[PDB]
């Protein structure tokens, strides 16, 4: 006979939250400001190596970043010592990026013109989930608050028959580059009404007007604005593993998660065969 | 080592007191117990 | 050849142990997925119904299915293309690109969906390509599985820790 | 003289006509009609729509994907996405394509038709004696 | 609708191999949304069995 407080599941304790705070946040919510977060740690630097991309709601007061990071490091099956050593570094890295996310200008400054202005940029993808690599490029307008990256990524991955890893990677990449442009614009003097771009390094990256006779795309360009999924050998895989500026756009190569089922994860786990 | 237990008890008690004061019985209710803006504009026009 | 996981369990285990420490290993361990590529534009290209200088000269003078397209007849065809205007040839090239690429994507979709069904079957532990008729044989196969020692888990079909407790009106 | 096709339209889509813009389109896709933006003109809207619908009708049993629209026609990709979705809504696009040929998500299969066992605490069921008859008494 | 989408994804994907811990990183990587709501839903699920 005993009194046992609980039985650990996966060598973890159950999460118990405050329900009054839950209802307080849920009943006074207005917006869903989302921050794209990128984690990158090398070994010939801080001792561990880890790469990941993530989306985080900034108007969130319920979950502490320390708990989230501890859980995440438990998911990657890190040893106790390494986790207790590096949770602080990871938490600081995540906490910095939230603070420098001022936000979407066309929202905090009320513009919302139902079609936006015509500021259009090129969004370039390079995603290396698995042994394949998706390379793509397409035009995206950043004045319109109707453009939702999740639906677009979902549609593309349905039309090319890709798994969910590509969906989340594409959504994150779209949001990241859109915010890079928002930030570079608001950093310099730019009131987001009355377009008048009034600069030189940008206004050279936006895409020109589309009046007509320009709606149809030349053949030399149609090859550029089309997706490709190239499978890469072991040597180029290892090369890609080893190796706000707008010139260089970060790629996505996440370290695999130890999962038996999901695509893009390693299979070091209790086998489906139950012995 | 497991504090939420207390909350459970108290919360349960509270509801019972309510049901006792208003002459309601919570069990075997004979009820069910279950339950982008552009796209919505489009299908609403539809 | 369908799945692309590293096939040896030892290298995966060593990889994950060294990763738990923080160190690297020699071999490469990629994530699981099906094999195959989609090399569009290393493929069907834009047809050039025009010649090199046809459009500029027109400017100076001021003017069943094969892949996706149906098959045409010489006599009726040689009239329609004589009817159309150089301003409408570009639209033609682009409609034909659209239909070609759409057919190609239809085909790759079929292939990839088959391969993904086989991938999910392999990962779930079902042998492969099981029909609705083989189900019970599969259960019998399960017996063979433990005979080919191996001791079954409580997460094994028919090896639950919980057993039925029959009612009193059932006699036996 | 020109070769003929045959396609099918839902009966509620007869309002659609080329060379013409309907009020349903104006109130469904408001972006191409607010007279503030020089690129999004009803003239270029008509061209987007005509390209998509024509190139679909060339072979009505092949699913028209937004990827090819993005490949051939210059413009914002989400605008083309919304236009493609609106076209699909009012019939008018990919009506004939066989189901099971439409694209779908790559997800684990469903586990809804599974049999589950329940783990119960100790004092949940009573102790029982008295195996009752189960047979009519002889008279 | 989004709730049922996420929840059924998590449950279906777990019940294919009950021997293995189904983590929040895999769900966060395979369905699109902010990680906080997915964390909350995963904890609710793993709490109620």
């Amino acid at each position: 006979t005993r009194v046992i407080p609980q039985v650990e599941v996966g060598n973890r304790k159950h999460y118990l939250e405050d329900k009054l705070k839950v209802y307080k946040q849920a009943m006074n919510e207005t917006s869903e400001q989302l921050v794209p977060i990128r984690l990158e740690f090398d070994q010939d630097r801080d001792r561990f190596f880890l790469r990941d991309t993530l989306l985080w709601n900034k108007n969130d007061k319920l979950i502490k970043i320390e708990d989230f990071v501890d859980d995440m490091l438990r998911d990657y099956r890190f040893e106790d010592a390494t986790r207790e050593q590096h949770i602080d570094t990871i938490c600081q890295s995540i906490q910095e990026q939230i603070q420098e996310f001022q936000g979407n200008p066309y929202i905090e400054l009320n513009q919302d013109r139902l079609g936006g202005d015509d500021l259009r940029i090129r969004i370039k993808l390079d995603i290396v989930v698995g042994q394949n690599q998706l390379i793509d490029q397409f035009e995206w307008d950043i004045s319109n608050s109707d453009n939702c990256p999740e639906e677009f990524a979902e549609s593309m991955c349905q039309e090319l028959e890709l798994p969910g890893e590509f969906v989340t990677a594409i959504a994150h990449s779209i949001r990241e580059q859109v915010h890079m442009y928002h930030k570079s614009l608001a950093l310099l003097g730019y009131n987001f009404d009355g377009s008048a771009i009034e600069d030189d390094d940008i206004r050279s990256r936006m895409l020109p007007t589309i009046t007509l006779d320009d709606v149809y795309r030349p053949a030399a360009e149609s090859k550029i604005f089309t997706p490709n999924l190239l499978q890469i050998s072991a040597a180029e895989l290892e090369r890609l593993d080893k190796d706000p500026d707008i010139a260089d756009i970060p790629r996505t190569f996440r370290t695999p998660v130890p999962s038996t089922l999901m695509p893009g994860g390693v299979d070091v786990g209790p086998s489906v065969e139950s012995y | 080592k497991y504090p939420e237990l207390l909350d459970s008890l108290a919360i349960l008690g509270m509801n019972l007191l309510s049901n006792l004061s208003q002459n309601v019985v919570p069990y075997h209710r004979n009820t069910s117990d279950y339950y982008t803006q552009h796209d919505k504009m489009v299908d609403k026009i539809f | 050849p369908i799945v692309t996981e590293q096939p040896s369990a030892e290298i995966r285990e060593a990889y994950i142990e060294n990763f738990a420490k923080g160190e690297h290993i020699s071999a490469i361990v990629p994530g699981q997925s099906i094999s195959g590529t989609l090399e569009l534009s290393a493929q069907f290209r834009v047809p050039r119904y025009h010649s090199k200088n046809s459009f500029q000269q027109a400017l100076q003078m001021k003017a069943q299915y094969y892949r996706g397209l149906p098959l045409y007849e010489k006599n009726t065809l040689l009239e329609r293309l004589k009817q159309l205007t150089p301003n409408e040839i570009k639209e033609l090239e682009h409609l034909h690109d659209a239909v070609f690429v759409n057919t190609g994507l239809q085909n790759v979709r079929k292939v990839r969906t088959k391969k993904w069904k086989k991938y999910w079957q392999y990962k779930a532990g079902i042998p492969i390509g099981l029909k609705r008729s083989q189900l019970d044989e599969f259960k019998n196969k399960y017996l063979k599985d433990v005979l080919a020692k191996r001791v079954p888990n409580p997460n094994f079909l028919g090896n639950c820790n919980i057993k039925d407790f029959k009612p009193p009106y059932i006699y036996s | 003289i020109p070769q003929a096709h045959e396609i099918v339209i839902p009966s509620y889509s007869k309002w659609f006509n080329l060379e013409k813009i309907h009020s349903i389109e104006v109130q469904s896709l408001p972006e191409f009609f607010t007279n503030r933006i020089p690129s999004k003109t009803p003239e270029v809207y008509m061209r987007y729509r005509n390209f998509m619908v024509n190139s679909y009708r060339l072979n009505p049993n092949e699913y028209f994907s937004v990827t090819t629209a993005r490949r051939n026609v210059s413009g914002d990709a989400a605008a083309l996405f919304r236009l493609h979705k609106f076209l699909t809504k009012w019939g008018l696009i990919n009506y004939q394509v066989d189901s099971k040929l439409l694209p779908k998500n790559i997800e684990p299969p469903l586990t809804s038709q599974y049999s589950t066992r329940h783990d119960a605490p100790r004092g949940l069921f009573p102790f029982e004696s008295y195996k009752p008859s189960v047979q009519l008494p002889d008279m």
